[PDB]
């Protein structure tokens, strides 16, 4: 990935170390609490610029930034019809569980492809540096796992196509 | 029908809370001058406007002046330069980032792995938390 | 139960006391909560039980107290609190309501949710924003509304008691002595 | 299943509930039931008035004005002897059962009046082979649009025989799997040896429906078999009629089997996914 | 010097006059006392009627009082009778939250960095046996996460997350008499500003103070340190770098500075005399931390079902020790005061407690 | 009603 | 729980904790004789074949103990009498089980002992001794006379196939 | 010529299937279903992932319980699931083979339990919304069929829409009454007992008091409760007295025959032929977590709802489900509910003194066909409602919002 997405990984990488501090703010707005602050869009004062790291028309990341928690958007690289349906059929086998994960939404950003969602309840119970590995080990295997998909469909069809033919 | 409405109507404030040129990048290109092309950009930045004419444009100036750069004076551009034009650098290169098309990418990339060599995490870092719409 | 565990009504009624006190939780805006709920899974939490057992529970910590503001949930033809509030003071006369709405208490264990105040006065407010300005946000300004919440809200009734009979105890003709009970034509002696 | 069957088994069942108390003396069992099958045809089983003793098995067909066309004299002698009547319920063939008189057979019945959709479509398809055979001036061809919207249109000239296939897919979803699905039926062939030629034509119509009036647009697709009397004799013919005919919903059905492969295949990398997700939790 | 008294995080830390007895929030619904014993740490007692989470403590010298200061917009001030402590319900009026709290040099009165956009100032009164609080209101505009006092007790700097860091001037007339002549101001009554950041210069979590009462620095959130020197006219220098934004203000002497955050480890500044410019100091803590690990036949196996059986607990930070001490919640001093300071300790958001020096270095 | 009263 | 104690009047006496409800036996103890053959046991033993299935019992009234007592000791019985051979083997083996040295209430080894109280004075304790003694004769005397059969002389199915139905999921043992 | 829609019942037990307009389910099969699993150890990682077209090896129905080399594997459990790609193939291979029906020109009704989670209906929509592309679905809870279908009891004609329903299932029975059409949804109670775990408890019991029979063949000898084997007891005691007093007459024989070495065996009938069916009103012996009865359930269940529809809500109790089948069940559900209420009023009227007399309340339970099935007629008339084309879920409406179109509940509003 030297030529082709190393530069776009590092920097988005690096984005997300700097973006991924958090601290626990007590409540302004509402009575006594610590709910998430993005989610919420309550006070301006807390929020901080979105930022974007792409290459291409198509795909894309968006990255958030508040004192509670870190939101991360991103829009995969899709050209074929086919590629749009099996993204969107393994996000949603993805999202039926999330509760496991204990860091991935429930419903993807309007108009983009799946985000994630960080918070200082899952910054000390869980690693730092291990989720931001995941998040990009999963950038990385997305085209793989679409490829194989592809190709696995394929042989479907193949294997039918033939299994249907031999009795003429 | 009552609390469909909005009650955030409040007093307390939420937060209530010079351009660039083209003549003379325009000169620096043709004499060839890189260097004194992005002088010339960074400088007299829109710290202090509000109007989305000076932001296009020194977007766009930017972006023109670091796409004609070649893969091999980038660092001495870089060295040659303060930690704070190093950040303010950051700051627009982030800005014409958003322009997709043209091919305004690869270049982009290169400038934010330099600055990242040199400007380091703080310039993430002050680009993020950096109320001051630049 | 819904989430799938079965209780029984005879000591798990008061285990899950704690885990109310603990968990539960009253919003300030239904949608927007609801919509954090379905589109994050960030406030789920549990409680450890006597033998044990782990629980999940993310979503039925939230809606437990809407029934305060919303009794249809719970098959009762209410209006809700701050309605009923509302149109208490609305049917008494008029140099009274201001003086009401500037004093106000919330008394009683039970209203040591956290987030019932602001609810509440949101209530209010949005109520005298529609029956009475019909929108007019401009002239809602003004108005002003301090919620009397003590520290100790968990028993303030004592404490009144205590003070009353400070000074109320040198004095015989208070109470109801027992001499009168041996008589008839007897009860309601004070009111 | 992958064949998918031709024997619809909801009249093969019905009929043996019936039956297998059948010797039970006076016991009418009256019997009201309207039913569904591929193609876009209605079944209905009612006894003809309150005389229970006789029941009652009708169609609907689609194309049902073609077949009165052409003429299946055939169709009413060979597998259905005397218990064919003339139309009731929309001037379809209707079929019905003489409990008075004793069935001897149970299950040759049964089967027979199972393939009811396929006996009946046969007539057009055997005769044009038998007018290859026979020697007869080729029969003029004749284009034949089931329920669907999409067309069929067959060509018996001498020495061989053809049939074309027009397809068409509804929903945005499935085009592109459909596309892909039959991008591969035209090549596969490694696996048969005594099988007929298949070739895929979407943007290009072929010469032979320029001028009948088959189904003719932009994202229609066209599939071919080339028949010779190797696989289309008197022996290998109710083989080649049942897998023909049952192609449509093959299709249908193998396409959403894949979609289930897939789903399952997404489900099991899920697994990993979580996997690699779990080193980031203390020990 | 590493050590953890709890795998859970802890919001803040207190200590005695003498440094045997540490104070540690467990994250819950309490707060633990940790007292020493020989050269081991044990549980000593328990303290236990707030139902809300605890954000702030504090300790009191001389008076040995201690106050909790956290949610539940309440605070109570412990008070030792014997060989039992027992509460004392305080007033502070406040409708959202209080996370920060602090004493004053001489045990007279406390402040409240209250999140409800107000500071509060409370002092002991025999009459109602009860703690009186007066409201600064007029510029705060935000939450306040740092509050720092000065010697006299007069002055005040109550960071907030509105760009400014504000000196205030409290002065309740019943407790508190006329200040000596100070080079900053007039002393003048309470609820007043004195002054505001010179500019826009990221948010605040942290504020210190000098002997002599004439610098005063702080961080902020934008990788930045101030330092405001009121000796000279209001000169103020700044310094920034690569580093990670800071969450916490310190300085040994005059010309010193400490301070701690999201680098993991100790950053060191000093301040120049007359250049009106600071520096910097990498890693005054130690050269660098080391790694280990096992076999761990048993683990090798119990992995591979979870995570893949070729992972391991090691990372690119154990090297720098980066591995385990996540981030930096605040700083202490250890010896005198804020003059030489010959050790100094941190508080970690990992749920356990270090300590350092200043001359083991021996540069 | 308006002003006094419900109605 | 639903199918409780019966026939306990409030002139019967107590020892400690349970109720001396008299029982009628040939043999010697202390308590007297009713004329009348129901007693404790015939109840117990007439509800035994439906207290085992439920997996609750409040203890109404005192009687509840006695019952709770004598359907745990069958328990044991039937288990251990589940191998007879002969009738006369089977009374044997019953005379044996009922002259032994089980856990009585107030000392360890005993279940539910937090409900029945704990003896202080030495008479009761041998007056609790003779009792129990007496009432676990008296069940070994009612259970073989009606768990065996004129035929095949051996324990009847239905009447062991509770061995693995524990009282309240645990037996003495 | 409009096309029939489509009926199906799911559940845990025997899945009811037909179409719409007809008077009598045609396949009634069970939810066994076969797959080609085995023994692999590596089954946390890839479930199946079945090689080439070996995923869809596998039969379904009636015909997957003969197959000695596969696994038969429900995918249900009292309404809950836990993998649902089971059901999925379930559905595509009875909607082909046995029904038949193309998806894309055909309305789907399902039916769930009403304790059935949002997120299952959602999934299983948008599931049924993506691969069938179904132009239009509906889900509704069964009680109402089961109303419907009452009224073909007697006078079809006479309108009555209130009465409540206690429907009974494989692993769940539950209550819901219905008042002029409109249920109460706060006065519903989920009961996790039902007609499966009965039958652990009979083969339970038998294993130890009986022997002769072998592992494999243990639930076709313990389906005696299907048969004439279990009459209610309005005592318990008392018949277990005449059980073990004459124990020759009352018990009964069982010939069953192998389905291995056709090997006759023989065992006999005892105390199971009441038990069983008694657990329904003494849940505690099967599940110690819910002790307590249904028929003061049904009374609470039915005091819990305004004064004005108490009463003609007692005089409708529809015997409809397959666990009602016991003789004499009706007979003590009414006796007992008519002692309580009974109890109750002469309560009421003890503190308030009063020469009158209140009318007496009138508790009647009725018997009648349908009790086996009484959700597909409901279906049946569901879809021939014209209405019912309008009302169902339109593609539109997921393509975009998503499947929470399917996610509205009874017991549920804000
Ligand atoms: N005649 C019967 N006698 C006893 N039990 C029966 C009888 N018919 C059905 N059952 C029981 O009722 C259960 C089926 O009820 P049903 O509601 O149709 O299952 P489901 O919940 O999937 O609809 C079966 O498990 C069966 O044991
Ligand atoms: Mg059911």
């Amino acid at each position: 990935m030297t030529a082709t997405l190393r530069p776009y990984l590092s920097a988005v990488r690096a984005t997300l170390q700097a973006a991924l501090c958090l601290e626990n703010f007590s409540s302004q707005v509402v009575e006594r609490h610590n709910k998430p602050e993005v989610e919420v869009r309550s006070s301006k004062e807390l929020l901080l610029q979105p930022v974007t790291i792409s290459r291409n028309e198509k795909e894309k990341v968006l990255i958030e930034g508040s004192i509670n928690s870190v939101r991360v958007s991103i829009a995969v690289k899709q050209a074929d019809e086919i590629e749009k349906i099996l993204c969107h059929k393994f996000m949603r086998f993805m999202m039926m569980r999330a509760e496991n994960f204990f860091i991935l939404r429930r419903k993807p950003v309007e108009g983009y492809d799946i985000s994630f969602l960080i918070t200082n309840f899952h910054t000390e119970q869980m690693y730092k540096h291990k989720l931001v590995d995941f998040v990009i080990h999963f950038m990385e295997e997305i085209d793989k796992e679409i490829s194989e998909m592809k190709l696995s469909v394929n042989a479907r069809a193949r294997i039918v196509a033939e299994e249907f033919l031999k009795n003429f | 029908r009552f609390r469909k409405v909005d009650v955030g109507e409040y007093d307390e404030n939420k937060f209530v809370d010079a351009g660039p040129d083209e003549g003379e990048v325009d000169s620096c290109l043709r004499q060839g001058n890189m260097t004194a092309a992005l002088q010339a950009a960074l400088k007299n930045p829109p710290i202090n406007t509000k109007s989305q004419a000076v932001k296009d444009r020194a977007g766009s100036i930017v972006l023109k002046v670091l796409i004609s750069f070649k893969a091999n004076d980038i660092e001495k551009a870089v060295q040659s330069l303060d930690k704070n034009g190093v950040d303010l650098l950051m700051k627009y290169i982030y800005k014409g980032f958003e322009s997709p098309s043209d091919n305004s990418s690869a270049v982009l990339l290169q400038w934010h792995e330099k600055a990242l060599a040199a400007g380091g995490v703080g310039s993430i870092v002050r680009v993020l938390t950096a109320r001051k719409t630049v | 139960l819904l989430r799938g565990y079965a209780f029984n009504h005879s000591a798990d009624f008061e285990t899950v006391r704690m885990i109310k006190e603990k968990l539960c939780y009253v919003g300030y805006n239904i949608e927007q909560e609801q919509k954090l709920a379905l589109e994050t899974t960030v406030l789920v939490e549990s409680y450890t039980l006597p033998d044990g057992r782990i629980i999940k529970v993310g979503g039925e910590r939230f809606e437990a107290p809407e029934a305060l503001f919303q009794p249809h949930l719970i098959n009762v033809e209410g209006v809700g609190v701050a309605e009923l509030l509302f149109n208490t003071i609305q049917a008494a006369d008029i140099d009274t309501r201001s003086e009401f709405y500037k004093h106000i208490v919330l008394s009683g264990g039970s209203t040591m949710y956290p987030g019932l105040p602001s609810r509440l006065e949101r209530e209010l407010k949005q109520l005298y924003l529609e029956r009475v300005l019909k929108g007019d946000v401009e002239k809602l300004s003004k108005f002003k509304i301090r919620i009397e919440d003590p520290p100790r809200r968990k028993h303030m009734v004592f404490l009144g008691g205590a003070v009353l009979a400070d000074i109320m105890k040198d004095k015989d003709n208070f109470w109801m002595t027992r001499q009168e009970y041996q008589e008839k034509g007897v009860r309601v002696l004070e009111k | 299943m992958i064949l998918l069957e031709v024997n619809n088994r909801i009249i093969e069942e019905t009929l043996a509930l019936k039956f297998e108390n059948a010797a039970a003396g006076n016991k009418p069992e009256a019997v009201e039931v309207t039913f569904a099958d591929f193609d876009g045809v209605l079944y209905h089983i009612s006894n003809p008035n309150g005389d229970k003793t006789k029941v009652m098995v009708s169609i609907s067909l689609k194309f049902y004005k073609e077949l009165q066309a052409h003429g299946a004299d055939e169709l009413l002698k060979r597998v259905y002897g005397s218990y064919l009547v003339n139309p009731e319920s929309g001037y379809n063939v209707s079929l019905l059962y003489d409990l008075e008189n004793l069935p001897a057979s149970k299950d040759s019945i049964v089967h027979q009046a199972g393939m009811l959709k396929r006996n009946c479509f046969a007539s057009v398809f055997e005769k044009y082979f038998q007018f290859q055979e026979e020697g007869k001036e080729g029969e003029n061809r004749a284009v034949i649009h089931y329920r669907d919207d999409e067309t069929m249109y067959v060509e018996s000239k001498k020495d061989r025989v053809t049939v074309v296939f027009s397809t068409v897919f509804k929903d945005d979803d499935d085009v592109v799997i459909g596309k892909v699905f039959m991008q591969e039926f035209k090549e596969g062939r490694r696996a048969s040896h005594t099988a007929p030629q298949v070739l895929f034509s979407h943007r290009e119509p072929p010469l032979e429906l320029k001028d009948t009036d088959a189904a003719v647009g932009d994202n229609i697709g066209y599939i071919t078999f080339v028949l010779f009397p190797r696989h289309t004799n008197a022996s290998a013919r109710d083989n080649t009629i049942n897998l023909i005919h049952t192609f449509r919903d093959y299709l249908h059905y193998h396409i959403k089997c894949s979609k289930a492969y897939i789903h399952t295949r997404m489900r099991a990398k899920t697994s990993d996914f979580l996997k690699v997700l779990n080193r980031a939790r203390p020990d | 010097a590493y050590h953890s008294f709890l795998v859970e995080p802890i919001s803040c830390h207190a200590w005695n006059k003498d440094r045997t007895q540490i104070a540690i929030c467990p994250n819950n619904h309490e707060v633990h006392i940790y007292e020493k014993s020989g050269n081991k740490w044990v549980q000593v007692h328990e303290l236990k009627e707030h139902n809300g989470q605890v954000t702030g403590i504090d300790w009191a010298p001389d008076s040995n009082r201690i106050v909790t200061c956290g949610t539940d917009r309440n605070a109570y001030v412990w008070t030792l009778k014997g060989r039992t402590w027992k509460p004392t319900l305080v007033i502070l009026r406040i409708n959202r939250a209080a996370r920060c709290v602090r004493w004053a040099p001489n045990e007279k009165k406390f402040a409240v960095g209250s999140g409800s956009r107000v500071i509060s100032i409370c002092y002991f009164e025999q009459e109602n046996d009860w703690w009186v609080c007066k409201h600064i209101k007029k510029p705060i505009r935000s939450t306040v996460l740092s509050l720092d006092w000065h010697p006299n007790s007069v002055l005040l700097a109550a960071g907030s997350c509105d760009f400014k860091c504000r000196i205030f001037s409290a002065y309740i007339k019943e407790v508190e008499e006329r200040p000596a002549p100070t080079p900053w101001g007039s002393k003048m009554p309470f609820g007043e500003l004195m002054f505001e950041s010179s500019s826009s210069c990221g948010w605040v979590h942290g504020v210190c103070f000098s002997a002599n009462g004439s610098r005063v620095a702080w961080v902020s959130h934008d990788s930045t340190v101030c330092l405001a020197d009121a000796d000279k006219k209001m000169a103020v220098a700044t310094l920034a770098s690569e580093t990670l934004p800071l969450l916490a203000v310190t300085f040994i002497t005059e010309s010193s500075l400490v301070a701690a955050g999201h680098d993991c480890f100790p950053v060191l500044f000093t301040y120049d005399s007359a250049a009106g410019k600071l520096s910097f100091g990498g890693r005054l803590d130690v050269p660098k931390q080391s790694s280990q690990r096992g076999l761990t036949a048993r683990e090798r196996f119990q992995n591979l079902d979870k995570k893949a059986s070729s992972e391991g607990s090691a990372a690119a930070g154990a090297g720098l020790d980066s591995l385990h001490k996540n981030s930096v919640s605040q700083i202490s001093v250890l010896s005198g005061g804020k003059a030489k300071c010959s050790q100094f300790c941190t508080t970690g958001m990992d749920g356990g407690m270090s300590i350092w020096d200043v001359r083991s270095l021996e540069s | 009603w308006x002003a006094x009263c419900p109605a | 729980p639903a199918y409780h104690s019966s026939l306990m009047d409030p002139d019967t006496k107590l020892i400690g904790n349970m109720a001396l409800l008299p029982i009628r036996s040939q043999f010697k103890g202390p308590a007297p004789r009713e004329t009348k053959d129901t007693d404790i046991v015939d109840e117990a033993i007439y509800y035994f074949k439906a207290n085992v299935f439920f997996k609750n019992y409040e203890i109404k009234n005192e009687a509840d103990r006695t019952l709770i007592y004598i359907t745990l000791y069958i328990s044991e019985c039937l288990k251990k009498l589940q191998k007879c051979n002969s009738k006369s083997q089977g009374e044997k083996e019953m005379y044996t089980l009922g002259i032994t040295n089980f856990p009585i209430p107030g000392e360890p080894g005993f279940p539910l002992n937090a409900i029945y109280a704990k003896p202080a004075n030495k008479q009761e304790d041998e007056v609790m001794r003779a009792y129990l003694q007496q009432l676990r004769q008296e069940t070994g005397l009612r259970l073989c006379e009606k768990v065996f059969d004129p035929q095949n002389d051996k324990p009847s199915k239905w009447w062991t196939c509770f061995v693995k139905r524990q009282f309240m999921n645990k037996s003495l043992s | 010529g409009r096309l029939p829609a489509c009926v199906v019942d799911c559940g845990t037990g025997y899945t009811k299937l037909g179409y719409a307009g007809n008077t009598e389910p045609q396949f009634i099969i069970p939810s066994c279903i076969a797959i080609k699993e085995s023994a692999k150890v590596g089954d946390q990682a890839q479930r199946r992932v079945m090689k080439g077209v070996d995923d869809l090896d596998f039969f379904i129905g009636d015909e997957a319980i003969e197959k000695p080399t596969y696994a038969t594997k429900w995918p249900i459990r009292h309404g809950i699931v836990e993998d649902w790609d089971l059901m999925e193939r379930f559905m595509e291979q009875v909607i082909f083979k046995y029904l038949r029906a193309e998806p894309e020109d055909h309305y789907f009704l399902l039916t769930e339990p009403p304790l059935n989670t949002p997120e299952n209906r959602e999934y299983t929509a948008e599931i049924m919304f993506e691969s069938f592309n179904v132009p239009g679905l509906y889900i509704a809870v069964q009680a109402v069929l089961a109303l419907a279908a009452s009224w073909t009891s007697r006078q079809v004609g006479e309108r009555t829409l209130t009465g409540t329903v206690i429907d009974s299932g494989d692993g769940v029975t539950h209550v819901i009454p219905v008042a002029e059409g409109y249920v109460i949804g706060s006065c519903i109670k989920h009961i996790p007992i039902a007609g499966r775990d009965i039958t652990y408890f009979i083969q339970q019991l038998l294993r130890d008091r009986e022997v002769g029979i072998p592992p494999e063949q243990s639930l076709e000898t313990a389906k005696a409760v299907k048969e004439r084997y279990s009459y209610v007891c309005p005592d318990l005691v008392k018949e277990f007295n005449k059980y073990d007093t004459d124990g020759s007459k009352w018990i009964k024989q069982y010939t069953g025959i192998n389905a291995i070495s056709k090997k006759e065996f023989s065992i006999d009938v005892g105390y199971e032929r009441f038990l069983g069916p008694e657990i329904f009103f003494h849940p505690e012996f099967a599940n110690p977590d819910f002790t307590q009865p249904i028929s003061e359930v049904v009374d609470e269940v039915i005091q819990n709802c305004p004064i004005d529809v108490r009463r003609p809500l007692y005089k409708n109790i529809v015997l409809s489900g397959g666990s009602t089948m016991f003789r004499d069940f009706g007979r003590r559900l009414q006796r007992d509910l008519k002692r309580t209420v009974d109890a109750r009023l002469k309560l009421s009227e003890e503190l308030s003194g009063g020469r009158l007399k209140p009318k007496p309340i009138d508790v009647q339970v009725i018997t009648h066909h349908m009790q086996r099935y009484a959700v597909w007629f409901g279906g049946s008339m569901l879809a021939s409602t014209p209405e019912f084309y309008q009302v169902c879920h339109t593609k539109k409406d997921y393509e975009e919002i998503g499947p929470s179109i399917c996610r509205h509940n009874p017991v549920f509003g804000v």
